[PDB]
Parts: structure tokens; C-alpha cells; sequence
């Protein structure tokens, strides 16, 4: 419980363990950047509506958010003020401070504890192979496990669970929803059938490949088809001409 | 320990449901998403306005469903048929009624 | 002078004709594709029903 000013996003809702570079294109949302850099470098992000706020505003906010952390303190005076952000956890949100820029006397760390290891072990371990597939399959993506591997001393499946989702582009709705649920494995679950719903739709497109392929090879089956009758006709051309000349 | 199991195959089996449903307006999306490309863009959203107007108003899900068939219908030609005509006007008048 | 710059004016024209074609033609390929498995497919169906 303790003021930490509240950096204001367009939609983006900070997963913990997620390093975000944050652009801030707001002017009345940098200022609470700059006081987030001389708070102690201690960012309370705490995600806007899920629809992108034309003003920033505290009961745009969620009960919940994440006690972020300056990681890259460097200078973008242009405007839109790129600030490299990495939530720590995600931490419950009581009352707030009017704005812009907003402010919110936030809570201490609101985190769940790996329980029953056995069982949210196994999950995770599916998760990282649907994720795994995920990355292999989805090409529309192609994002590495530099955000996932390189976090290994908080090894919370919720961090793990907040990392994966987030490493996929599904509604970040969800992602806040998902950062305000209480139970290990349903984020877990959630994640994992997120990323098998868009598996889904992979193989979907593979099957809608198969389609076109078989399509425009039937397309330019009749069209040689086609080419020969013409090449099975024109045989007898030349005698067409030669009774169509001196005959 | 039973009736868990069978609450969680019950649960995967809504999820796949819902996931297919959700499959099928995907594929509803990647079309009207062709359309756009498509030079005309269905006459600036026409179904496009007419299906999110028909089914933004609390339909019974079976309107829903009525709905969206007598929409596919309008795969048809539209020059005097009364198949895309009346097709039009059916659907216009499910849009303006109100719920 | 000239008439080359329009040579080139048509030869931008004539590949952007083609891209053109490719595109349009592709794009319809696609939604005939997903025309194959929908069930708006089968709602088309009036007598049929």
C-alpha cells in the first residue's frame, strides 16, 4: 500500500516478466512517466479500458495492475515517450489519485504462490509445448524465448502463465482478465486454450491452403486440357490453309 | 475423482464448440475481409451494417442462427429473383424491427 | 525523350496490370475456398431444406 504513479497505455495490459518498451504518445501520460522515473523507479502500471481511452482516466483503470520497474532510463523527447518497462508482479489496485497525469495509491505485491506442483508443473510443461508448437507453427509471429527462458529465478507458473499469453497476439482483454484471475492453472488453461484456438485456426489455414492449391491446380488442369483440343485441333490447320490457297 | 473428470471433458468439449463457432466467424471475417480488398467493399459494408445491426439486438438465438442463413442467401443473383429480393427485404425488416 | 518516359509510364502500367490480375484473380481463388466449408455454404439451400 503505497503511492507509485500509474503510467497510463493505449490498451496494452503489462504482464509480469514482460519487458514492454511503453510508448507514451500522450503529453497529459508522460508526466506520469516521469514521475513513475522519480517515484524511486518504481512503476505502478495499471492497464487503461480495454477499449483505447481517448483520456486517461482513474476509473478507467482496473482493480488490478503490475509494480513495474524502470529497466532503460533513456531520453525520447518526441512526443510519444518510449519508455522500456518490465513488470515485477502483478499486485491488486485499491483507490486512485485524479488525472491525467493518473495516479493510484496501489497495493503490495497481489501474487498467487505455485501451489499443488505436481499438477501446475504438468500444465506448464503443456503449455510450453503448445507455446513451443506455437512459435514453430505460427509464422505469423515468430517470437523467440527471450522473454520466457530469460526469466528462471521467479520460476511462478504465473509469471510464466502472464509471459506466455502475452508472447501471443489473441485480445489483451483476456490478458487483463487473466491478470486479475486468482487460480494458477485457469490462467494456465487460459493460456494454453488460447494458443490451441489459434493452433486452430493454423490448421485451418492449412486446410484453406490445401484448398486454393487443389483449386488453381484444377484451374490450370482444364486450362491445359483445353490447350491440347487446341493442340489436337489445330493438327489439321495447315490442310485448312492449303484448301483454303491454291484448292 | 469422477465426476471432476467428467466436469473437465465436459468443459474441453464446450471449449471446442465454442472454439469451432468462433472458427466459423473467423471465417466470416477473412471473408468480408476479402471483400474489402476486393474493389467495391460490399457496397460500403452493406450485409457488413446488416448482420452487426441484426444481431447487436437481442435476438433468440434461433433469430440468430434464421438470421444468418437467410444472409448466405444472398450468394444468389439479385436482379428481379425473388430469392435475394425478398432475400433483402427479409433481412432489412428482421434489421429494423425492434427487440 | 518522351515517348520512352511513356514506354516507361506503360511498362509501370503493364506490371502493376499483372499484379493487378494476380491479385484480383488470387483473392477470388481464396474466397471460393472458403466457400467450400461453411455452413453458410449449406444455408444458401432454400428448396433443398
Amino acid at each position: 500500500r503505497l503511492e507509485l504513479p500509474v503510467i497510463p497505455l493505449r490498451n496494452t495490459v503489462i504482464l509480469p516478466h514482460t519487458t514492454t518498451p511503453v510508448d507514451v504518445g500522450r503529453a497529459k501520460s508522460k508526466r506520469a512517466v516521469e514521475e513513475a522515473m522519480g517515484a524511486d523507479r518504481l512503476i505502478f502500471l495499471v492497464a487503461q479500458r480495454d477499449p483505447e481511452v481517448d483520456d486517461p482516466a482513474p476509473d478507467d483503470l482496473y482493480t488490478w495492475g503490475v509494480q513495474a520497474v524502470v529497466k532503460q532510463a533513456m531520453r525520447l523527447p518526441d512526443g510519444t515517450l518510449q519508455v522500456m518497462v518490465e513488470a515485477r508482479a502483478r499486485a491488486q489496485v485499491t483507490d486512485y489519485i485524479p488525472g491525467p497525469y493518473l495516479r493510484a495509491r496501489g497495493e503490495v505485491f497481489s501474487e498467487i504462490f505455485p501451489i499443488d506442483e505436481a499438477v501446475v508443473r504438468v500444465l506448464v510443461e503443456e503449455l510450453k509445448e503448445a507455446f513451443e508448437k506455437y512459435v514453430a507453427n505460427h509464422k505469423s509471429l515468430r517470437l523467440d524465448r527471450y522473454q520466457l527462458e530469460a526469466v528462471k529465478g521467479t520460476s511462478d507458473p504465473a509469471m510464466l502463465a502472464d509471459t506466455i499469453a502475452y508472447h501471443a497476439t489473441w485480445t489483451v482483454a483476456e490478458k487483463q482478465e487473466i491478470l486479475e484471475l486468482t487460480d494458477l492453472e485457469a490462467r494456465l488453461k487460459k493460456v494454453l486454450g488460447l494458443l490451441s484456438r489459434d493452433l486452430e485456426r493454423f490448421e485451418l489455414d492449412k486446410r484453406v491452403a490445401q484448398r486454393v492449391k487443389e483449386q488453381m491446380d484444377t484451374n490450370q488442369r482444364e486450362y491445359y486440357l483445353r490447350e491440347q483440343m487446341k493442340a489436337i485441333q489445330k493438327e489439321l490447320g495447315g490442310e485448312d490453309g492449303l484448301s483454303d490457297l491454291e484448292a | 475423482l469422477e465426476r471432476f473428470e467428467l466436469d473437465k471433458r465436459v468443459a474441453q468439449r464446450v471449449k471446442e464448440q465454442m472454439d469451432t463457432n468462433q472458427r466459423e466467424y473467423y471465417l466470416r471475417e477473412q471473408m468480408k475481409a476479402i471483400q474489402k480488398e476486393l474493389g467495391g467493399e460490399d457496397g460500403l459494408s452493406d450485409l457488413e451494417a446488416l448482420r452487426k445491426k441484426i444481431e447487436e439486438v437481442g435476438m433468440p438465438e434461433a433469430v440468430k442462427t434464421k438470421a444468418l442463413k437467410e444472409l448466405d442467401r444472398l450468394e444468389r443473383m439479385q436482379q428481379g429473383s425473388p430469392e435475394a429480393t425478398v432475400a433483402r427485404t427479409y433481412l432489412d425488416w428482421l434489421t429494423e424491427v425492434p427487440w
